[PDB]
Protein backbone atom coordinates (compact mmCIF):
# COMPACT_ATOMS: atom_id res chain seq x y z
CA UNK A 1 0.00 0.00 0.00
CA UNK A 2 3.13 2.10 0.15
CA UNK A 3 3.90 4.47 3.37
CA UNK A 4 5.78 7.41 2.40
CA UNK A 5 7.87 10.01 4.65
CA UNK A 6 7.16 13.19 3.31
CA UNK A 7 8.79 17.06 4.42
CA UNK A 8 7.46 20.82 3.24
CA UNK A 9 9.62 22.56 0.31
CA UNK A 10 9.01 25.78 1.40
CA UNK A 11 8.54 27.64 4.85
CA UNK A 12 12.65 26.85 5.69
CA UNK A 13 13.83 25.54 9.16
CA UNK A 14 12.12 28.00 11.93
CA UNK B 1 18.36 35.07 9.55
CA UNK B 2 18.08 31.57 10.62
CA UNK B 3 21.64 29.60 9.59
CA UNK B 4 22.40 26.21 9.17
CA UNK B 5 25.36 25.09 11.87
CA UNK B 6 28.00 22.57 11.49
CA UNK B 7 27.76 19.61 13.99
CA UNK B 8 30.46 19.14 16.52
CA UNK B 9 31.94 15.72 15.78
CA UNK B 10 32.67 13.32 19.41
CA UNK B 11 36.48 14.61 20.50
CA UNK B 12 37.46 10.74 21.26
CA UNK B 13 38.22 9.09 18.73
CA UNK B 14 37.03 6.04 20.07
CA UNK B 15 33.70 7.83 20.67
CA UNK B 16 33.58 8.53 16.65
CA UNK B 17 34.62 4.64 15.75
CA UNK B 18 32.06 3.52 18.03
CA UNK B 19 29.08 5.29 16.79
CA UNK B 20 29.95 4.75 13.04
CA UNK B 21 30.18 1.05 14.49
CA UNK B 22 26.70 1.33 15.59
CA UNK B 23 25.46 2.50 12.44
CA UNK B 24 27.41 -0.34 10.02
CA UNK B 25 25.59 -3.02 12.95
CA UNK B 26 22.36 -1.84 11.66
CA UNK B 27 23.24 -1.48 7.97
CA UNK B 28 24.39 -5.39 8.20
CA UNK B 29 21.50 -6.07 10.09
CA UNK B 30 19.02 -4.50 7.24
CA UNK B 31 21.89 -6.32 4.69
CA UNK B 32 22.30 -2.44 3.22
CA UNK B 33 25.23 -1.24 2.27
CA UNK B 34 26.57 2.57 3.84
CA UNK B 35 26.04 5.40 0.80
CA UNK B 36 25.83 9.00 2.22
CA UNK B 37 24.85 10.25 -1.29
CA UNK B 38 21.67 9.91 -3.20
CA UNK B 39 21.92 7.14 -5.87
CA UNK B 40 20.46 6.75 -8.98
CA UNK B 41 20.20 2.71 -10.19
CA UNK B 42 18.90 1.27 -13.22
CA UNK B 43 15.48 0.50 -13.96
CA UNK B 44 14.94 3.36 -11.45
CA UNK B 45 15.10 7.39 -11.64
CA UNK B 46 17.54 8.72 -13.93
CA UNK B 47 19.55 11.84 -12.21
CA UNK B 48 18.14 14.21 -14.94
CA UNK B 49 14.81 12.92 -13.64
CA UNK B 50 15.72 14.94 -10.46
CA UNK B 51 14.81 18.63 -10.89
CA UNK B 52 13.65 20.90 -8.29
CA UNK B 53 12.31 23.48 -11.22
CA UNK B 54 9.66 20.39 -11.25
CA UNK B 55 8.34 20.72 -7.87
CA UNK B 56 4.79 22.00 -7.86
CA UNK B 57 4.36 25.39 -6.44
CA UNK B 58 8.64 25.59 -6.19
CA UNK B 59 10.87 24.58 -3.88
CA UNK B 60 13.09 26.66 -1.33
CA UNK B 61 17.30 27.09 -2.81
CA UNK B 62 19.80 26.32 -0.43
CA UNK B 63 21.89 29.81 0.04
CA UNK B 64 25.40 29.88 -0.34
CA UNK B 65 25.72 30.40 3.39
CA UNK B 66 24.34 27.35 4.00
CA UNK B 67 25.61 24.73 1.21
CA UNK B 68 29.02 26.08 2.57
CA UNK B 69 27.52 24.75 5.89
CA UNK B 70 26.42 21.17 4.07
CA UNK B 71 29.91 20.89 2.20
CA UNK B 72 32.01 21.63 5.38
CA UNK B 73 29.60 18.50 7.04
CA UNK B 74 29.90 16.32 3.66
CA UNK B 75 33.88 16.79 3.80
CA UNK B 76 33.63 16.31 8.08
CA UNK B 77 32.04 13.05 7.11
CA UNK B 78 34.47 11.66 5.16
CA UNK B 79 37.02 12.20 6.99
CA UNK B 80 35.64 10.41 10.31
CA UNK B 81 34.22 13.37 11.92
CA UNK B 82 30.43 11.89 11.93
CA UNK B 83 27.46 14.35 13.76
CA UNK B 84 27.54 12.59 17.37
CA UNK B 85 24.92 10.22 16.87
CA UNK B 86 24.26 6.34 18.18
CA UNK B 87 21.94 4.19 16.25
CA UNK B 88 20.31 2.05 19.27
CA UNK B 89 18.10 -1.19 19.20
CA UNK B 90 14.31 -0.31 20.92
CA UNK B 91 12.28 -3.33 21.32
CA UNK B 92 9.10 -0.68 20.79
CA UNK B 93 10.57 1.17 18.14
CA UNK B 94 12.98 -1.25 16.25
CA UNK B 95 16.49 0.52 15.39
CA UNK B 96 16.71 3.90 16.72
CA UNK B 97 19.05 7.27 16.79
CA UNK B 98 20.00 8.74 19.91
CA UNK B 99 22.42 11.81 20.47
CA UNK B 100 25.57 10.34 21.64
CA UNK B 101 26.54 14.51 22.24
CA UNK B 102 25.09 17.85 22.21
CA UNK B 103 23.14 19.03 19.28
CA UNK B 104 22.61 22.74 19.38
CA UNK B 105 19.35 24.17 17.98
CA UNK B 106 20.02 24.59 13.43
CA UNK B 107 22.85 21.74 13.77
CA UNK B 108 22.70 19.65 10.61
CA UNK B 109 22.11 16.28 11.50
CA UNK B 110 22.54 14.64 7.99
CA UNK B 111 20.87 14.26 4.35
CA UNK B 112 18.27 11.55 3.27
CA UNK B 113 20.38 9.27 1.33
CA UNK B 114 19.27 6.46 -0.21
CA UNK B 115 18.20 4.92 -4.61
CA UNK B 116 16.21 7.77 -6.23
CA UNK B 117 12.76 5.90 -7.83
CA UNK B 118 9.50 7.21 -9.20
CA UNK B 119 6.87 7.04 -7.04
CA UNK B 120 5.08 5.19 -9.86
CA UNK B 121 7.50 2.67 -9.47
CA UNK B 122 7.26 2.26 -5.42
CA UNK B 123 2.84 1.90 -5.45
CA UNK B 124 2.80 -1.73 -4.18
CA UNK B 125 6.76 -0.97 -2.34
CA UNK B 126 6.47 -2.69 1.19
CA UNK B 127 9.95 -0.53 2.29
CA UNK B 128 9.01 0.89 5.39
CA UNK B 129 11.91 3.99 4.88
CA UNK B 130 10.51 5.61 1.63
CA UNK B 131 10.69 9.83 1.79
CA UNK B 132 9.41 11.94 -0.74
CA UNK B 133 12.11 13.57 -3.16
CA UNK B 134 10.20 15.58 -5.44
CA UNK B 135 6.07 16.10 -6.00
CA UNK B 136 5.14 17.05 -9.16
CA UNK B 137 2.19 18.30 -10.84
CA UNK B 138 2.24 15.00 -12.97
CA UNK B 139 2.87 12.36 -10.77
CA UNK B 140 4.56 9.81 -13.17
CA UNK B 141 7.33 12.56 -13.04
CA UNK B 142 7.12 11.97 -8.81
CA UNK B 143 10.41 10.60 -7.32
CA UNK B 144 11.01 9.32 -3.60
CA UNK B 145 14.32 8.08 -1.52
CA UNK B 146 13.99 4.43 -1.32
CA UNK B 147 17.11 3.54 1.36
CA UNK B 148 16.31 -0.35 1.05
CA UNK B 149 19.70 -1.22 -0.12
CA UNK B 150 21.42 1.38 0.33
CA UNK B 151 21.88 4.30 2.88
CA UNK B 152 22.61 6.28 5.73
CA UNK B 153 21.43 6.79 9.48
CA UNK B 154 18.73 9.04 8.31
CA UNK B 155 16.48 6.20 7.29
CA UNK B 156 16.28 5.12 11.42
CA UNK B 157 15.58 8.04 12.77
CA UNK B 158 11.89 7.93 14.56
CA UNK B 159 8.83 9.66 14.01
CA UNK B 160 6.25 11.22 16.04
CA UNK B 161 3.04 9.79 16.54
CA UNK B 162 0.94 12.94 14.74
CA UNK B 163 -2.77 11.31 16.58
CA UNK B 164 -1.61 11.32 20.31
CA UNK B 165 -2.82 15.10 22.68
CA UNK B 166 0.89 14.56 23.24
CA UNK B 167 2.86 13.30 20.64
CA UNK B 168 4.30 16.30 19.12
CA UNK B 169 6.00 17.15 22.16
CA UNK B 170 8.44 14.51 21.36
CA UNK B 171 9.86 16.75 18.02
CA UNK B 172 13.50 17.81 18.34
CA UNK B 173 14.26 17.78 14.94
CA UNK B 174 12.54 18.63 11.18
CA UNK B 175 13.34 17.55 7.48
CA UNK B 176 13.38 19.88 4.84
CA UNK B 177 13.47 19.57 1.25
CA UNK B 178 15.87 22.44 -0.32
CA UNK B 179 17.21 22.90 -4.07
CA UNK B 180 20.89 22.26 -4.11
CA UNK B 181 22.18 22.98 -7.91
CA UNK B 182 19.09 22.73 -8.99
CA UNK B 183 18.28 19.76 -7.57
CA UNK B 184 15.74 18.09 -4.47
CA UNK B 185 17.94 17.50 -1.26
CA UNK B 186 16.53 16.28 1.70
CA UNK B 187 17.87 17.71 5.09
CA UNK B 188 17.54 16.54 8.86
CA UNK B 189 18.01 19.67 11.40
CA UNK B 190 17.81 19.81 15.14
CA UNK B 191 14.64 22.24 15.95
CA UNK B 192 16.02 22.65 19.46
CA UNK B 193 18.86 21.90 21.45
CA UNK B 194 19.44 18.08 22.42
CA UNK B 195 21.10 16.36 24.94
CA UNK B 196 23.40 13.39 25.04
CA UNK B 197 21.37 10.12 25.29
CA UNK B 198 18.28 12.07 23.69
CA UNK B 199 16.02 10.14 21.08
CA UNK B 200 15.77 11.76 17.87
CA UNK B 201 12.19 12.77 16.60
CA UNK B 202 10.86 14.11 13.64
CA UNK B 203 7.48 14.58 11.61
CA UNK B 204 7.21 12.08 9.21
CA UNK B 205 4.28 13.72 7.49
CA UNK B 206 5.97 17.18 7.17
CA UNK B 207 4.10 17.38 4.02
CA UNK B 208 1.69 14.62 2.82
CA UNK B 209 0.17 12.37 5.16
CA UNK B 210 1.64 9.25 3.73
CA UNK B 211 3.03 7.51 6.91
CA UNK B 212 0.73 5.67 9.33
CA UNK B 213 1.66 6.66 12.78
CA UNK B 214 -1.43 6.15 15.11
CA UNK B 215 0.84 2.86 17.00
CA UNK B 216 4.15 4.83 17.32
CA UNK B 217 5.11 5.23 20.79
N1 LIG C 1 7.66 6.66 17.51
C1 LIG C 1 7.72 5.42 17.02
N2 LIG C 1 7.15 4.41 17.72
C2 LIG C 1 7.19 3.17 17.22
N3 LIG C 1 7.76 2.74 16.09
C3 LIG C 1 8.34 3.76 15.43
C4 LIG C 1 8.35 5.09 15.80
N4 LIG C 1 9.06 5.85 14.87
C5 LIG C 1 9.47 4.97 14.00
N5 LIG C 1 9.07 3.68 14.27
C6 LIG C 1 9.31 2.48 13.47
O1 LIG C 1 10.27 2.78 12.47
C7 LIG C 1 9.71 2.63 11.15
C8 LIG C 1 10.23 3.75 10.26
S1 LIG C 1 11.93 3.61 9.65
C9 LIG C 1 12.93 3.98 11.11
C10 LIG C 1 13.90 2.84 11.36
C11 LIG C 1 13.26 1.55 11.97
N6 LIG C 1 12.73 1.68 13.33
C12 LIG C 1 14.21 0.34 11.77
O2 LIG C 1 14.24 -0.52 12.75
O3 LIG C 1 14.87 0.23 10.71
C13 LIG C 1 8.20 2.64 11.38
O4 LIG C 1 7.44 1.98 10.38
C14 LIG C 1 8.07 1.95 12.74
O5 LIG C 1 8.10 0.53 12.69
Amino acid sequence: KAARKSAPATGGVK
Amino acid sequence: RRRLLPFVSSEDPAQRLKQMGTLASALTELQMEFSDDLTYSSGMAPRSANQARFEEGGMQVLTKEDIETLEQCRAMCKRGDCPPLLVVFDSREGFTVEADGQIKDMTFIAEYTGDVDYIRNREHDDCDSMMTLLLAKDPSKSLVICPDKRGNIARFISGINNHTLDGKKKQNCKCVRYSVNGECRVFLVATRDIAKGERLYYDYNGYEHEYPTQHFV
